[PDB]
This record gives structure tokens, C-alpha cells and sequence, in this order.
């Protein structure tokens, strides 16, 4: 009724999908009485399967056509553009969010991994870094994700201040970090590089300084990391 | 020969559009707009609108799914009754529903639910970023708590019908009968702010002749002793003056027994003022989520 | 290996203009090492025809503005030498009240010096950092701390009187927003997006809007640090956030009445009708006091790294980081004259008053140019 | 380096060079065809194609790789008993070297890792599917892998009876009692755990082992 009599069932456009899995996904069963908001409900259940890209419900009075497009297979992955990041730490980033070789493609993900990849970037230090994800659809229902780099230069911190040192002087403190403030001119093998990371462990190292001294006190009341307007002149304090 | 019975005009997230919805919300808008099709005389923007507004729907839907709120059936009983006007509500309502929409019973019920679901995350997130401060809610009701100083404060609104620097008497003559008529007129039930849009050559003509809420003896003095006799929803007759024929309305009083010497005021200052941020929140919110979802029209 | 093959994004070329008019320098002092590559507020001030400056050594000096003749000069480092002479780090930009010379420090200090002489008058411990330039009203010096303290200081006895907690984001620009005041009340910026209205009798809040819009996850696309001066006139506050809104709020009410989608850390002038401002890509514009709309954009120095702009002699005078000075006719937006004044480049605020303009150059050179 | 000939020719030129031989140009034909059309009538075939020629190339990680994807992704193919017995050759491969077998070294002492992993893919096989044309040689090469397992742990009882540490001795021929109760390494290694409670002066349990070795002589 509504709907009229199904006879029969046809799926187009099936290429991974087994018609039986499509089939268990739906949830009429050539019941013979299929209204409007059955198909509806049919083509949601159909896309909550993560399956498919797009779905359409056609009738020709008897037969319910169900055409479906795939959600494309990845091909291939080319990394263009980064000259920092190697192309194995990269690959093996994408293989955690999903993005493998002969894998399906999770549109979804896009924004999400390239997100993921900016925040690397900006751990860093290199902020106005982008990192941008180019789709283009190969025979076959396939598609090759082009992952264009665009890193711009390094910030290079400028200052690394101590506010309520009365005990020790800045110089002496910050010796012993990791980070580096400035580098002499004879010193050619470290930079002023930032990283979030070796600055955790420097709070680290500076709270042992003052601890082994017996002050038994020593409290971090807070840390601001700040960055230049122009983005290359990270402060920390 | 094959017919297209239904496809997904939208995905969102991991949701989709379908046209069905579209075409449902589609005949919404035009029942909506047949009660006075200047609402939305528009096709093609109201037809991205509603687009949008589907989009969102599902973006909070999604969202409110992910966290995990749900509603009883029993929350939904009641929640349409006692809300058509007079009707026999949860047996009438059901009957009449037969007739414009309800081919399928449940299908009402499952659209409020559903509503009822993105109100409740909507408010809960909207007022989760929403921030008051006590000096800002006695700031607004202090304007209000100096102003009560009358026992009264009355709403009120004003026509003016103008006359020269050196009227002849047939002007005054016909200003007089001018301003007479719109009595009359309004006294017969005729509206207040349609007359003063058509008549008045007052500032406020335009904006219905409104003049909002006042203590009586702040008001000109031709006003005060106008209205020292005035209730709400009294029309006055003209005030005669130098420039012209004043009409006063009385559109709504309050007050209260309490001494002022502000007095239980700053509650409604904090409603209108919750009122406020929650609208600028939320216009905030719906658009912090629409930008940070993944959103593709396939409408082609 | 890559760090030197790393290429910036953006650098604007210098614009070819004919000068209609011969600007030359009036005299130009050298006031020490200067700020140098540090990104810092210190500029100079003017006072009853005197200029002074500092540098982030702790070197003091006033000049006669006339000719730049110094008039007494002072260092704020160690008095003792308790340590290596350490550098007072002087960043909040030199004001100048009363008989007063206010100048803050990053080592948390703010001094106050005699105009007469040059000696200190007192000294106070801040919460953090004095990134702010200090700003002097109603008999309290309001700093503007790095941490995000917001302190009012007595301006004869310099103790403090009262501290306002403002929230600090994990990320944000170097720089504070110096308050403004107006009927009693300091409304200033804050890192975290907010504009936010306090008492000056014990600062009490009044008001706190959010001027940014944040439309991102990441770090850097949240960076909505309000650094700028709000400008108040006829009861309306206009503020502009970083990457946010150029708003314009009730000060009453601290609503919002029209918005725009132009952002920046500089100031920003607000003149007659007309609100001329230096978007964050170094691209001058001017606007309508009414709403956002435009009158005229100069998009010839994008990515010059201009400084804030000034209004001298009716025309808008812009420094740039390579040392060129760049008028330009408020009237149309075209390029008026150009100048080379200095080789170190300018990176503070130009001022202007009294009929004279002032500049610090990144070396400290502090130069009087004249028409 | 495989040109882009239709499917047919590609799939024709691979199953030449399986026929030939030639290992390493047929795995480059499937691959080739195998990453050129992921989802097509060839994928079960040049699935099963590509791990038998990994398997005869010596490219044992990627045969174990290639038969987990099929084995995940078809659990219910006809021939996927065929998976698991190659994934059992696999295994048993990885537990063999060709140095020591040139000069007829017993290798039951080396990590048994391998001959455990691929007595439970046999197992499994075996029971799963009692009636695969497979099954003979799997309980053979169970029967093998059960000896040799039984031979390691009888090693390492003799090694800690040589150390003279008889609790350890008795504990690894318990186990090796429990586990492989009928091997041959099992009926050698009973002497050792009588002689081990022997010298820790518990006659009794001395005595039952020299019963049990008594009714089981031979």
C-alpha cells in the first residue's frame, strides 16, 4: 500500500558491498506494504551504515530501485610540499585516523586529519603552517589523497623569562633547560627551536632545581607562552 | 518509468538530508506564510533558508544523540495540551490532526519528540556559555527602581496632529474633527498603532506612536492631568495646543504594594536580561557549529 | 638543513609615490641599545616640550623637544650590581602625568620617576610582567600585566589598591591592552577575546563582552587577543580583536551595536565620522563611525609589518619595519609622500601632539620628523 | 614498471609467470593488479594467488599479512580451509634454516615460537574442517610439531638436571606430562624427574615415577 507492492528489490552501483549485507542493512523486507516514510527511514538506515556516499529510492510501481553510490577506495597517498616532516612519520600518522591504502575514504576525516596535522605543525613551532587535503576521483570508484604541505619559517623563541627568582638569577636557571634563550656564536648545533614537549619537561627540570635546594615550597603559579603579531617570535614566562 | 520516490538532498556529519524533510518543512513554511504571505514571499532564499535550517537540525541532533538526551513518552503527554485554544486536546487534537496531516498518528509525536530533544541541548548549551553578573542586573532595574517613585507606572502611546505657528480657524476647525474621528475610531476598536502610522505626524509615527513605560508625573503637563483618571486601555480625546491636537492611549499599568524607599524589581531585570544573552549566545552557538561540522548539499 | 631553505608567505614590494611635499627630520637623538629585536611597547612620550624615552637596557633620557638637547639622563639597572648589572627590561611604554614618568618592566617592576631630575620616585612589585603601556587616571596608574592581572597603583604613594583577574588562554600574542577611561570606569581588553568595563573606586566588574568570533579548533585559529586601546566617544566603545570584530558596544551596557569581520593588534584612530585602522595584514583602511561600511582600503603594504597609525596634519602617517615613514590622504587613501628616516627599522607607536611627531626606531634612535 | 593493459592481460601475464616460475615477476603482475582494481571479478583469485607465490618466494611476513586480510575479510569463502592450511606452512616455515639443515642440526632447542604458531592454525584447520583435502598433512605436521615441542621441553629438564636444579626439573617434566602425555620426549624425560626427586630425598614420589616408568618399559 502507499509505497504499492513490492515485488522486488534491486540494488545499483554495489561494488564492495555484498547485496545480502545491503539487504540485512534495510528495513523492509518486500513487506508488501511500504509507505513513504519506510523508504525514508530505509535510505537512513542505509547511510548509518558508513558504507555509502549517497543513496536514492526510485519506484517503477513493482520493484524498488535502490541506487547507492560508494564511498570511493583510497588508491593511493602522496605527500607533496613538506620539507621538514618525512613521508614515514606522515604515513604512519594517516594509518591511525583510518586513511590507508585500499581502505575506503572517510570524507568525514578529512577536516579532522588535517587538523591533526596543522596542531603537529604548530607543536612545533611553526605556526601559519598549512596542511591541505586535495581528493581527485580515479577510475573504478577510486580516489588519490594528495596531502599539499605549505610550512612556513620556524618561530624562534625570543625571550625565556623567571618572574619571582630572588634566590637564583635567570641566567644560572634557564643554563640547564633545553630550550635556549640565545646561542653563541661559537655554538653552531643548537637553534632556538620551540617545542611543547621540551617545554613541559623543562618546568620539569626547573621545579627539581629548586626542589633539591631544600625549599620544599617551589610552586609554578602559572606559564604564558606568548607568540609575536607576526608569528616567528614566541615569548615564554 | 521508474519514479524517484526519495533521495538525500544533504549530508551532514554522519547524518543526512533527505527530501522528503525538505518538501515536509517546504509545506510547513507555505501554511505558515498563507495566514499572510508577506512573511515569506521569497522561493529560491526561502528554499536555501530552510536548507540551513534542516542542516542544523541534524548538526544538533547529532550532538544531543552524542551526549546521550532522551525523552519519555510520558514527557510528551501533556506537552501539546492545553495549548490550541480550547481544544479537547490528546482526543480532539488526534481527530482534527486527521484531517491536514496525520495520515500516520505517531508521526506528530515523533517530530515533537524530536524538537523537544534540540530545544533541550540548545538551552542547555547556549545558557552553559552564558555568564551574568549581579552588578549588571542592578544597574538595568535601577533606571526603573529611581523611576517608581509614583505607586503606578503606566504604558502609554501618542498621536499628534499637527497645526501651523498661525493656524486659521478652518485648520483648527479640521484638526479638531481629525483628531475627533480617530477617537472615535479607536474607542470603536479600531487599532491604535495603524491609526497613528496613518495620522500622526508625531516622531514616533512610524513606530505605532509608542511611547512605553512612564511615571505620570514625568509626563508634559497636559499629559499628567490628562491621564490622572486614565486606566489601561482608556482612549483619551485631543489635548488642544499651540502646535497642534494631542491623543493619548493607555496601553498597560503596573505596580505594587511594596514601599518603595528597587523593591523586588531586579528579578524581572533578570529576565530580560538572561533573555538577551541567550538570544546573543545562541545566535553565537549556531554559528560556532555550523562552520566546525561537515556539511555537502547534493540538492544538484 | 631546511630552516634557511623555509620561505615566508607574504611580503608586500615598496610602493613607487611622488612626494608632494619635503619631509625632513627636525634633529634625532640616540637613547641607547633601543628594544631591538624584541617585540615590545616602549615608546617615547611628550610633555611640556620635553620628550622621553627609554631603551630595554634601563636607560632614561629627557630631551629637549625643540632640538633633542638632553636634558638628564638616568639608568635603571642594579643600583649595587647585585647581579651582572642586569637590564631593567623596560617595556610599558613611557607616560608621562603630573610630575610623574611611568615606565614598566618585564622583571615585574614599575618605576616612577620625577620629570625634574630624573630620580625615582617609587618602585612597586606587579603580578607579572608590565607589558602594558601604564595609563594614568584619577589618581591611579592602571597596569596591565602579562598574566592577565589588570592592577591600579596610588599614583603618589604607588602601592597597589586593587587587582582584577582577567582568564588567560594557553596560547596568545605578545602584548597587553592598555585600559581607557571614561565617567569612573576603565574598560579594557583581554587575551582571552573579552571586553570588559571596571570601576576605578575598588574595580568592581561591570560588564564583560565577547568581541572575537573563534571560528576554529586549533590554537592558532583561536588567537583573539584584544591588544588594542577601546576608544570611547559620545557613550559608545569601539574595540577590534585579533583575527576577530571591529565592534562598537554601549558603555553603559556593553552591547553590541554593529560589528564588522576586520581584525588587528595595532590602534586605531577614531576621528569626526571616520574610524581609520591597520588591518593585521598591514592594509590601512577607513570606515564610518555609523557601521562598518568602508570609505577607502590602501592595500599597497601588505605584510610591511606597519606600526600603529597617526594623525598629523590631517594626513595618517604609518611607519614600516624596513624604516620608511608613508603618509597618506585620509580624504582618499592614495599614497601623499614617502620617506627613508631610518636603516633599523620602527616597530612602536609613532606620536604626535603639540604639532610635533615623534618616533623610535628599533636601535633607539628617537627622530622629530617635520614637514 | 607493469603497464596498463586491460584486466584480462594483466591477469593472463600473471597466471603465465605463476606457471613459469617465476616468483617475483608474478607478484608484481598481482600486485599490480590487485591495487589497480581492488573491488573486481580477480580480487578472490589474485588474492589466493598472491599469498601461494608469497609463500613460494620466501616472503613469509606478507603471505601471513595477504592470508589475515583474506581471512578477515571472507570468513566464510569455500576455499578458506586452503588459507588456513598455507598460513600453517607459513608458521612451520618460519621454524626451519637452511645452514643448520645443510650440516643435521636438531633445532628442537630454538625458540619454539613458530612450531606453537602453526600447531594452532593445523588445529584449527583440522577441527574447522574435518573434511578438506587438507587435513592428512596437517595432523602429520601436527604430530611433527607436537614431538618437537615435547623435545624442547625435554631439553630444558635436562639442562636444569645438569645445573642441579631439581625443582625446576620436576616442574618441566609435569608440564611436559600434562601437555604431551603420549610423545616420546615425555616417556625419556621420566627418568630425569625420578632422579630429581630422588636427590631432594622424597622417595615416595621417586617411587610412583619408577612405577609409572616400569608399566610403560617400553
Amino acid at each position: 500500500a502507499e509505497g504499492f507492492v513490492v515485488k522486488d528489490i534491486h540494488f545499483e552501483g554495489l561494488q564492495r558491498v555484498a547485496v545480502g549485507a545491503a539487504l540485512l542493512s534495510m528495513p523492509v523486507r518486500t513487506g508488501d506494504t511500504v509507505n513513504d516514510e519506510d523508504i525514508s527511514n530505509t535510505i537512513r538506515a542505509l547511510f548509518a551504515t558508513g558504507n555509502f556516499e549517497d543513496v536514492r529510492v526510485l519506484r517503477d510501481g513493482d520493484t524498488l530501485l535502490v541506487q547507492v553510490k560508494e564511498r570511493p577506495t583510497i588508491a593511493s597517498i602522496t605527500f607533496s610540499g613538506n620539507k621538514s616532516v618525512k613521508d614515514d612519520m606522515l604515513k604512519q600518522n594517516l594509518e591511525a585516523s583510518g586513511v590507508r591504502v585500499g581502505e575506503s575514504l572517510d570524507r568525514t576525516t578529512i577536516a579532522d586529519i588535517e587538523k591533526g596535522l596543522e596542531d603537529f605543525y604548530y607543536s612545533v613551532g611553526k605556526y601559519s603552517a598549512s596542511v591541505k587535503a586535495v581528493v581527485t576521483p580515479l577510475p573504478r570508484n577510486r580516489v588519490d589523497l594528495k596531502l599539499v604541505f605549505q610550512e612556513g619559517v620556524s618561530a624562534e623563541i625570543q625571550q625565556i623569562n623567571i618572574v619571582g627568582n630572588h634566590a637564583f638569577t635567570t641566567d644560572e636557571l634557564i643554563s640547564h633547560f633545553q630550550l635556549r634563550d640565545e646561542v653563541p656564536w661559537w655554538n653552531v648545533v643548537g637553534d632556538r627551536k620551540y617545542q611543547k614537549q621540551k617545554l613541559a619537561g623543562d618546568l620539569e627540570t626547573l621545579r627539581s632545581y629548586y626542589l633539591d635546594r631544600g625549599y620544599a615550597r617551589f610552586n609554578i603559579d602559572s606559564t604564558q607562552v606568548s607568540l609575536t603579531p607576526d608569528k616567528k617570535g614566541i615569548y615564554v614566562t | 518509468a521508474p519514479q524517484v520516490v526519495d533521495k538525500v538532498a544533504a549530508v551532514v556529519n554522519n547524518g543526512v538530508v533527505l527530501e522528503s524533510d525538505v518538501d515536509g518543512l517546504m509545506q510547513s513554511v507555505k501554511l505558515n506564510a498563507a495566514q499572510a504571505r508577506q512573511q515569506l514571499p521569497d522561493d529560491a532564499t526561502l528554499r536555501h533558508q530552510i536548507m540551513e535550517r534542516l542542516i542544523m537540525d541534524q548538526i544538533i541532533l547529532q550532538m544531543g544523540q552524542k551526549m546521550g538526551v532522551k525523552i519519555s513518552d510520558e514527557q510528551l503527554d501533556q506537552a501539546i495540551a492545553n495549548i490550541a485554544k480550547q481544544n479537547n486536546m490528546t482526543l480532539d487534537q488526534m481527530r482534527s490532526r486527521l484531517a491536514y496531516d496525520g495520515l500516520n498518528y505517531n508521526t506528530y509525536r515523533n517530530q515533537i519528540r524530536k524538537e523537544m530533544i534540540i530545544s533541550e541541548v540548545r538551552n542547555n548549551e547556549v545558557r552553559r556559555r552564558i555568564t551574568i553578573l549581579p552588578q549588571e542586573v542592578e544597574s538595568l532595574a535601577q533606571q526603573v527602581g529611581n523611576q517608581n517613585d509614583a505607586s503606578t507606572e503606566l504604558n502609554l502611546s501618542h498621536i499628534l496632529i499637527p497645526l501651523p505657528e498661525n493656524p486659521t480657524s478652518d485648520q483648527v476647525n479640521e484638526a479638531e474633527s481629525q483628531a475627533r474621528a480617530i477617537v472615535d475610531q479607536a474607542r470603536n476598536g479600531a487599532d491604535f498603532g495603524k491609526l497613528a502610522i496613518a495620522h500622526s505626524a508625531d516622531q514616533q509615527a512610524l513606530n505605532g506612536g509608542q511611547m512605553g513605560w512612564g511615571r505620570i508625573q514625568e509626563l508634559p503637563g497636559i499629559f499628567a492631568q490628562a491621564l490622572s483618571t486614565a486606566k489601561k486601555g482608556d482612549i483619551v480625546g485631543p489635548i488642544r495646543s499651540g502646535v497642534g491636537f494631542h491623543i493619548l492611549k493607555v496601553n498597560d499599568l503596573r505596580g505594587e504594594s511594596k514601599n518603595i524607599s528597587d523593591a523586588a524589581q531586579k528579578d524581572r531585570a533578570y529576565r530580560m536580561l538572561m533573555n538577551r544573552k541567550f538570544s546573543e549566545e545562541a545566535a553565537s552557538w549556531m554559528q560556532e557549529q555550523r562552520a566546525s561540522a561537515y556539511v555537502k548539499i547534493l540538492s544538484n | 638543513l631546511f630552516n634557511s631553505e623555509e620561505d615566508v608567505v607574504k611580503m608586500s614590494p615598496l610602493p613607487t609615490v611622488e612626494n608632494q611635499f619635503t619631509p625632513t627630520t627636525a634633529w634625532s637623538t640616540s637613547v641607547g641599545s633601543g628594544i631591538g629585536n624584541f617585540y615590545s611597547n616602549l615608546h617615547p612620550a611628550l610633555a611640556d616640550n620635553v620628550v622621553y624615552a627609554a631603551d630595554r637596557a634601563g636607560l632614561v633620557k629627557a630631551l629637549n623637544a625643540d632640538d633633542g638637547k638632553e636634558i638628564w639622563s638616568v639608568s635603571l639597572a642594579e643600583k649595587d650590581g647585585w647581579f651582572s648589572k642586569e637590564p631593567a627590561l623596560l617595556s610599558g611604554g613611557v607616560t608621562v602625568s603630573g610630575g610623574h614618568v611611568y615606565i614598566g618592566s618585564e622583571k615585574a617592576q614599575v618605576y616612577a620617576l620625577n620629570t625634574s631630575d630624573g630620580t625615582v620616585a617609587w618602585q612597586t612589585k606587579v603580578a607579572g610582567e608590565a607589558l602594558s603601556r601604564p595609563v594614568v587616571s584619577d589618581g591611579l596608574v592602571l597596569i596591565h600585566t602579562s598574566n592577565g592581572q589588570l592592577q591600579a597603583l596610588n599614583e603618589a604613594d604607588g602601592a597597589v589598591k586593587w587587582t582584577v583577574n582577567l582568564d588567560m588562554p594557553s596560547l596568545s600574542l605578545r602584548g597587553e591592552s592598555a585600559p581607557t577611561t571614561a565617567f569612573g570606569a576603565a574598560v579594557v581588553g583581554g587575551d582571552n577575546g573579552r571586553v570588559s568595563a571596571v570601576l576605578m573606586e575598588q574595580g568592581q566588574m561591570i560588564w564583560q563582552q565577547r568581541i572575537s568570533q573563534a571560528t576554529g579548533s586549533t590554537e592558532i585559529d583561536r588567537l583573539s587577543d584584544v591588544d588594542t586601546t577601546p576608544v570611547v566617544v559620545n557613550g559608545v566603545v569601539f574595540a577590534l580583536a585579533y583575527n576577530g570584530n571591529l565592534t562598537a558596544l554601549d558603555l553603559r551596557s556593553g552591547q553590541i551595536m554593529w560589528k564588522r569581520e576586520l581584525g588587528s593588534v595595532n590602534d586605531f584612530i577614531v576621528d569626526g565620522n571616520r574610524i581609520y585602522l591597520v588591518d593585521q595584514n598591514d592594509r590601512v583602511m577607513a570606515l564610518t563611525i555609523d557601521g562598518g561600511v568602508t570609505l577607502w582600503t590602501q592595500s599597497d603594504l601588505l605584510h610591511r609589518l606597519l606600526t600603529s597609525p597617526v594623525l598629523y596634519n590631517g594626513n595618517l602617517v604609518v611607519g614600516d619595519s624596513e624604516g620608511y615613514l608613508h603618509w597618506i590622504n585620509v580624504e582618499d587613501g592614495r599614497f601623499v609622500a614617502q620617506q627613508k628616516v631610518d636603516s633599523s627599522g620602527f616597530q612602536t607607536e609613532p606620536v604626535a601632539a603639540d604639532g610635533k611627531l615623534l618616533i623610535q626606531a628599533k636601535d633607539g634612535t628617537v627622530y622629530s620628523i617635520t614637514r | 614498471e607493469v603497464p596498463d593493459n586491460p584486466p584480462n592481460e594483466i591477469y593472463a601475464t600473471a597466471q603465465q609467470k605463476l606457471q613459469d616460475g617465476n616468483w617475483r615477476q608474478a607478484i608484481t603482475q598481482l600486485e599490480a593488479l590487485d591495487n589497480r582494481y581492488p573491488f573486481g571479478p580477480y580480487s578472490q583469485q589474485v588474492q589466493l594467488d598472491l599469498i601461494y607465490a608469497y609463500y613460494k618466494n620466501a616472503d613469509l611476513p606478507l603471505a601471513q599479512a595477504a592470508i589475515d586480510r583474506f581471512i578477515r575479510l571472507n570468513p566464510t569463502h569455500p576455499n578458506i580451509d586452503y588459507v588456513m592450511y598455507m598460513r600453517g606452512l607459513t608458521n612451520m616455515a618460519l621454524d626451519d634454516s637452511a645452514l643448520q639443515g645443510f650440516f643435521g642440526v636438531d633445532r628442537s632447542d630454538r625458540d619454539p615460537q613458530h612450531a606453537r604458531a602453526a600447531f594452532s592454525d593445523f588445529s584449527k584447520l583440522v577441527r574447522g574442517y574435518p573434511n578438506s583435502q587438507y587435513t592428512t598433512d596437517a595432523t602429520k605436521r601436527l604430530v611433527f610439531l607436537k614431538d618437537r615441542l615435547a623435545k624442547y621441553e625435554y631439553s630444558v629438564a635436562e639442562y636444569y638436571t645438569e645445573r642441579g636444579a631439581w625443582v625446576a626439573v620436576v616442574n618441566r617434566v609435569e608440564g611436559m606430562l600434562r601437555d604431551y602425555p603420549d610423545t616420546q620426549a615425555t616417556r625419556d624425560a621420566l627418568p630425569l624427574m625420578e632422579n630429581a626427586y630422588r636427590q631432594m630425598q622424597m622417595n615416595a614420589q621417586a617411587e610412583k615415577v619408577a612405577k609409572i616408568i616400569a608399566a610403560n618399559s617400553s
